[PDB]
């Protein structure tokens, strides 16, 4: 359970990074 | 200057004698221990309670049938410890992830 | 963020037992020892 | 430092402002003596208005005239300093004016004068002294907002630069404020850290400080730390030698002589309710100490009978049963009663069991946070 | 002319808000043109702030300068102000401002225009704007105080929006329909509909919170206290933090009531909360009375605060309270005891007779709030022999639920991971 919790937290952090990168890329491309 | 030291020596000797006489057992009658050690039931009970509270030996009293259940306490599992501190670390990491996302999106 | 405008709108950490009204422990002890 | 204001005045006023204690007239004599000596017209008027006392107009007018004379003299000196003397003596005159306003008890006037003095002045030591005056005024008036604002200010000044003495005095003030706001854990920490080097004689006497430290340390410290840092504390033992009741109380708790402990707890409740700083905490303190004694006694047992509990605590079986039931219901004890054959079993959780429960609780918190994050972001 | 200076500053703010509206509109064009049938949610995220900052002249100039592509529909906006998604979003802003002005008649006329337009246009990226329009139309008819034809029409719209496999529209329609049923006290029909419907598992957090609140209300009045309490706690957790004070207050009140019914005591932190202290103070008095077990205090507080009790709605639950007041008494008596006798139970609960105490403890067994045995041969209520619950499958089950949840979070995250190219 501890292992799965850590893995899920890491996955969420990766998704947050991906969202930030995608929004930055789209904003830069638009402007 | 002498009375205090002699009282401390008395308490230490009583502790050592109690340990020696209680080692060859797993469940004893406070009456039997008192008879072995040549003291009074109330005094031996109070000393045993103080020792147990201060964690001198692994045992729990029972003032009913008049018993001293001695045993060995299994060592605290270090895995649950490390897991708990890791849970705390991940909680503060989740706080950091909030600070990132909820403020940049 | 979205908001629910649809629905109409000490410095301590208190405890439930605190509000309970009872005699001062000094008086309680005095009574207990008087009847004991 | 000086007693400006003198918290003894707040002590006496609060003691008077209590039921079954008004009219003792010894408090009245002492308070009136101090008020006349320090010429506190605003405080005299406020006390009379709040508590509905008679006013001795003759002395009130005499001391008001004295107060106006002093205020005019201070203003004239400040005007002369501004006209001729330099910024240093202007600041000195402002400092004296604020001192006198505090002495007379002008709360808002003293606050404004001190704010102006702090804004003008630049010396680090004088800034520390001004903020300490502000903190003492805040304690005098029991204004948590001002007290905490000035505490943050003084901490910032010390961090920017400070010395050992002002650091200790700030420690003591923080401890007083924590005792006021029921942070007994931090209060114990600060008081035990600063007990060996008590210097803030303007707030209380060393004996009162030691009694406060003993009370707070015992309510905030486990058995090992209590033994290590109070029972084996040089200064605490030295002062408790002169204090024959607090020593009894602490040592009864430590040596597990619980009847004497309960008697001492009763007397200590009465003293602490009479006290002004601890006043809105005596019920909580007594409840906590009762729970502490019950837990200490049950820590070394598995089946304890109400008869033996009553004998040990010098109380009745009915009272013991009532208190045990209330505390178990509130969840402050690990023990289950059995009334048909009066007994108290000790259902203390095993180490692994408690670790599992703690893991469940912490994991539930973290998982709720993670679920919130995931559902907020994935959309 | 301070008035003139304020007007010029207001017009500068108007230009800024018009630029914001342009940003939202271009986001709508980006969404429709590209994949990811979203970013309409991005545009709407500022919808509350834009609606708050709206102005009469702002809307008038917007309608005057826009809607130039085609159609003369600006004749329905200019007199009252004196594209696939852009028309819908601007028009939604218009109707929101009309509601702010409180002119319900033309508000509902214009909303019906919206509703016909959206029903005509069967698009897939317009579903979110349609759901927002549905919510605001339910609200305008609430303000008009009719809420009669909404039942049928939103029911038909829900049928259409569930025939189309939509989530946001389904959730919004279900929430509004349940709100109508509750406002008209049609609890039976609400229960039937929630039983025979399925809430979109992936729905907006606000809609999830609303659905949990309504379902908890249904269960509480339907005699499912455990389900009501857990659902209501989940709704409170899902709800926003620094807003929705009224929704949070209602959830707190009903949750406190349902907990008192279950036989527990609410956390004092709820009441201590500044945003809820004054609102919940009557319920603080009720909680104090129940904990004390004083029927006189209970009755006097009920009489004093009956007004708020219609304002919110708890009377059946508030008498079920008295029931669970005695239930809480017996639960605590069994909690802080292991072998208490029937006579002692009667003495401590002030019950008239040991036989009455026996009946009450048996009903406590019904409710499962004491989980204890009893023996009338000698007349005492023995408790379940407490077991060290770690050499059993309860920890396994708990860890299994949590592990499955963590795996599901990882799966959902790694699926939501997106790449726009």
């Amino acid at each position: 359970y501890l292992a799965s919790l850590i893995r899920s937290v890491v996955a969420l952090h990766n998704l947050i990074n991906n969202k930030i990168a995608n929004r930055d890329a789209e904003k830069k491309e638009g402007q | 200057i002498i009375s205090t030291h002699l009282a401390k020596l008395y308490d230490n000797l009583l502790e050592q004698n109690l340990i020696r006489v209680i080692e060859p057992f797993s469940r004893v009658q406070i009456e039997h221990i008192s008879s072995l050690i040549k003291l009074s039931k109330a005094d031996v009970e109070r000393k045993l309670s103080q020792m147990i509270l201060d964690k001198k030996f692994h045992g729990i009293l029972d003032q009913g049938e008049g018993v001293l259940i001695i045993f060995d306490e299994p060592p605290v599992d270090k895995t649950y410890e490390a897991a708990l501190e890791t849970i705390q670390n991940m909680s503060k990491v989740v706080d950091s992830l909030y600070n990132k996302a909820k403020k940049l999106t | 963020d979205d908001e629910f405008e649809e629905f109409p709108a000490h410095v301590w950490e208190d405890n439930w037992d605190d509000d309970n009204v009872e005699d001062d422990f000094s008086n309680q002890l005095r009574a207990e020892l008087e009847k004991h | 430092l000086p007693k400006n204001p003198d918290l003894r005045i707040a002590q006496l006023r609060f003691l008077l402002s209590l039921p079954e204690h008004r009219g003792d007239a010894a408090v009245r004599d002492e308070l009136m003596a101090a008020v006349r000596d320090n010429n506190m017209a605003p405080y005299y008027e406020a006390l009379c208005k709040s508590l509905d006392w008679q006013i001795d107009v003759d002395l009130l007018n005499k001391m008001k005239k004295a107060n106006e004379d002093e205020l005019k003299r201070l203003d004239e000196e400040l005007e002369d300093a501004e006209k001729n003397l330099g910024e240093s003596e202007i600041r000195d005159a402002m400092m004296a004016k604020a001192e006198y306003l505090c002495r007379i008890g002008d709360k808002e006037g003293a606050l404004t004068a001190f704010r102006k003095t702090y804004d003008k002045t630049v010396a680090l030591g004088h800034r520390l002294d001004i903020v300490f005056y502000l903190l003492r005024i805040g304690l005098f008036y029991m204004d948590n907002d001002l007290i905490t604002r000035n505490t943050e200010k003084a901490k910032s000044l010390i961090e920017e630069g400070g010395d050992w003495d002002r650091r200790n005095r700030l420690k003591v003030y923080q401890g007083l404020y924590c005792v006021a706001i029921r942070d007994f854990k931090q209060a114990a920490e600060l008081f035990l850290d600063t007990v060996s080097t008590f210097t803030s004689y303007e707030l209380m006497d060393y004996k009162t400080f030691v009694t406060y430290t003993v009370y707070v340390s015992m309510i905030a410290l486990e058995r090992p730390d209590l033994r290590e840092k109070v029972i084996k504390g040089a200064e605490i033992l030295e002062v408790l030698h002169s204090l024959p009741a607090v020593r009894q109380y602490l040592f009864s708790l430590y040596e597990c002589r619980y009847s004497v402990f309960f008697q001492s707890l009763a007397v200590v409740e009465q003293e602490m309710k009479k006290d002004w700083l601890f006043a809105p905490h005596y019920r909580y303190y007594v409840r906590e100490m009762r729970i502490h004694a019950y837990s200490q006694l049950l820590e070394s047992y598995r089946s304890l009978t109400l008869g033996y509990m009553a004998e040990a605590f010098g109380v009745g079986v009915e009272f013991i049963d009532q208190e045990l039931s209330r505390f178990i219901a509130a969840g402050r004890l690990h023990c289950k009663i059995d009334k048909v054959n009066e007994i108290v079993e000790t259902n203390r959780p095993d180490s692994k069991n408690w670790q599992y429960q703690e893991t469940i609780k912490k994991g539930d918190l973290l998982l709720n946070r993670v679920q919130k994050l995931s559902r907020v972001i994935n959309m | 002319t301070a008035a003139a200076a304020a007007e010029h500053s207001q017009r500068e703010l108007d230009t800024v808000t018009l630029e914001d509206i342009k940003e939202h509109v271009k986001q709508l064009e980006k969404a429709v043109s590209g994949k990811e049938p979203r970013f309409v949610l991005r545009a709407l995220r500022m919808l509350p702030s834009t609606s708050r900052r709206l102005n009469h002249y702002v809307l008038y100039k917007a309608v005057q300068g826009f809607f130039t592509s085609n159609n003369a529909t600006r004749d329905f906006l200019l007199p009252f102000l004196e594209l696939p998604e852009v028309e819908a979003y601007l028009q939604l802003l218009v109707v929101i401002f009309m509601m702010n002005s409180k002119r319900y008649k033309e508000a509902q006329k214009i909303s019906d225009d919206l509703m016909q337009k959206i029903s005509t246009q069967n698009r897939r990226a317009l579903d979110l704007v349609a759901a927002k329009c549905y919510y605001y139309h339910a609200r305008v008819y609430e303000f008009l105080d009719k809420l009669d034809v909404v039942r049928s029409f939103l029911h038909a719209r829900l049928r259409t929006a569930t025939l189309r496999h939509d989530a946001d529209g389904q959730a919004t329609l279900l929430n509004l329909l349940l709100r109508n049923y509750l406002h008209y006290s049609l609890y039976d029909q609400a229960e039937k509909l929630v039983s025979k419907s399925v809430f979109p598992e992936q729905a907006n957090n606000n809609e999830w919170a609303r659905y949990l609140y309504y379902t908890g209300r249904i269960k509480a009045i339907q005699l499912e206290y455990s389900e009501a309490r857990r659902t209501m706690t989940n709704a409170l957790r899902k709800a926003p933090q620094h807003t929705a004070v009224g929704f949070k207050q209602t959830v707190h009140k009903l949750l406190i009531v349902v907990e008192l019914l279950l036989g527990e005591i609410p956390d004092r932190l709820q009441f201590r909360q500044p945003s809820l202290k004054r609102s919940l103070m009557p319920y603080f008095l009720l909680t104090q009375a129940v904990r004390t077990g004083n029927l006189a205090k209970f009755n006097q507080v009920l009489d004093q605060f009956g007004e708020k009790f219609q304002a919110d709605g708890t009377y059946t639950l508030i008498i079920r309270l008295r029931h669970n007041v005695i239930k809480t008494g017996v639960r605590m008596i069994s909690l802080s005891y292991s072998r208490i006798s029937l006579a002692d139970i009667a003495q401590k609960l002030q019950l008239d007779s040991p036989e009455d105490a026996e009946f009450i403890v048996a009903k406590a067994i019904r409710d499962g709030v004491i989980e204890a045995s009893i023996n009338h041969e000698k007349g005492y209520v023995q408790s379940k022999e407490m077991i060290d619950i770690y050499s059993t499958r309860e920890p396994q089950l708990a860890f299994h639920q949590r592990i499955s949840f963590c795996l599901d979070i990882h799966n959902m995250s790694v699926k939501a991971m997106r790449f726009p190219p």
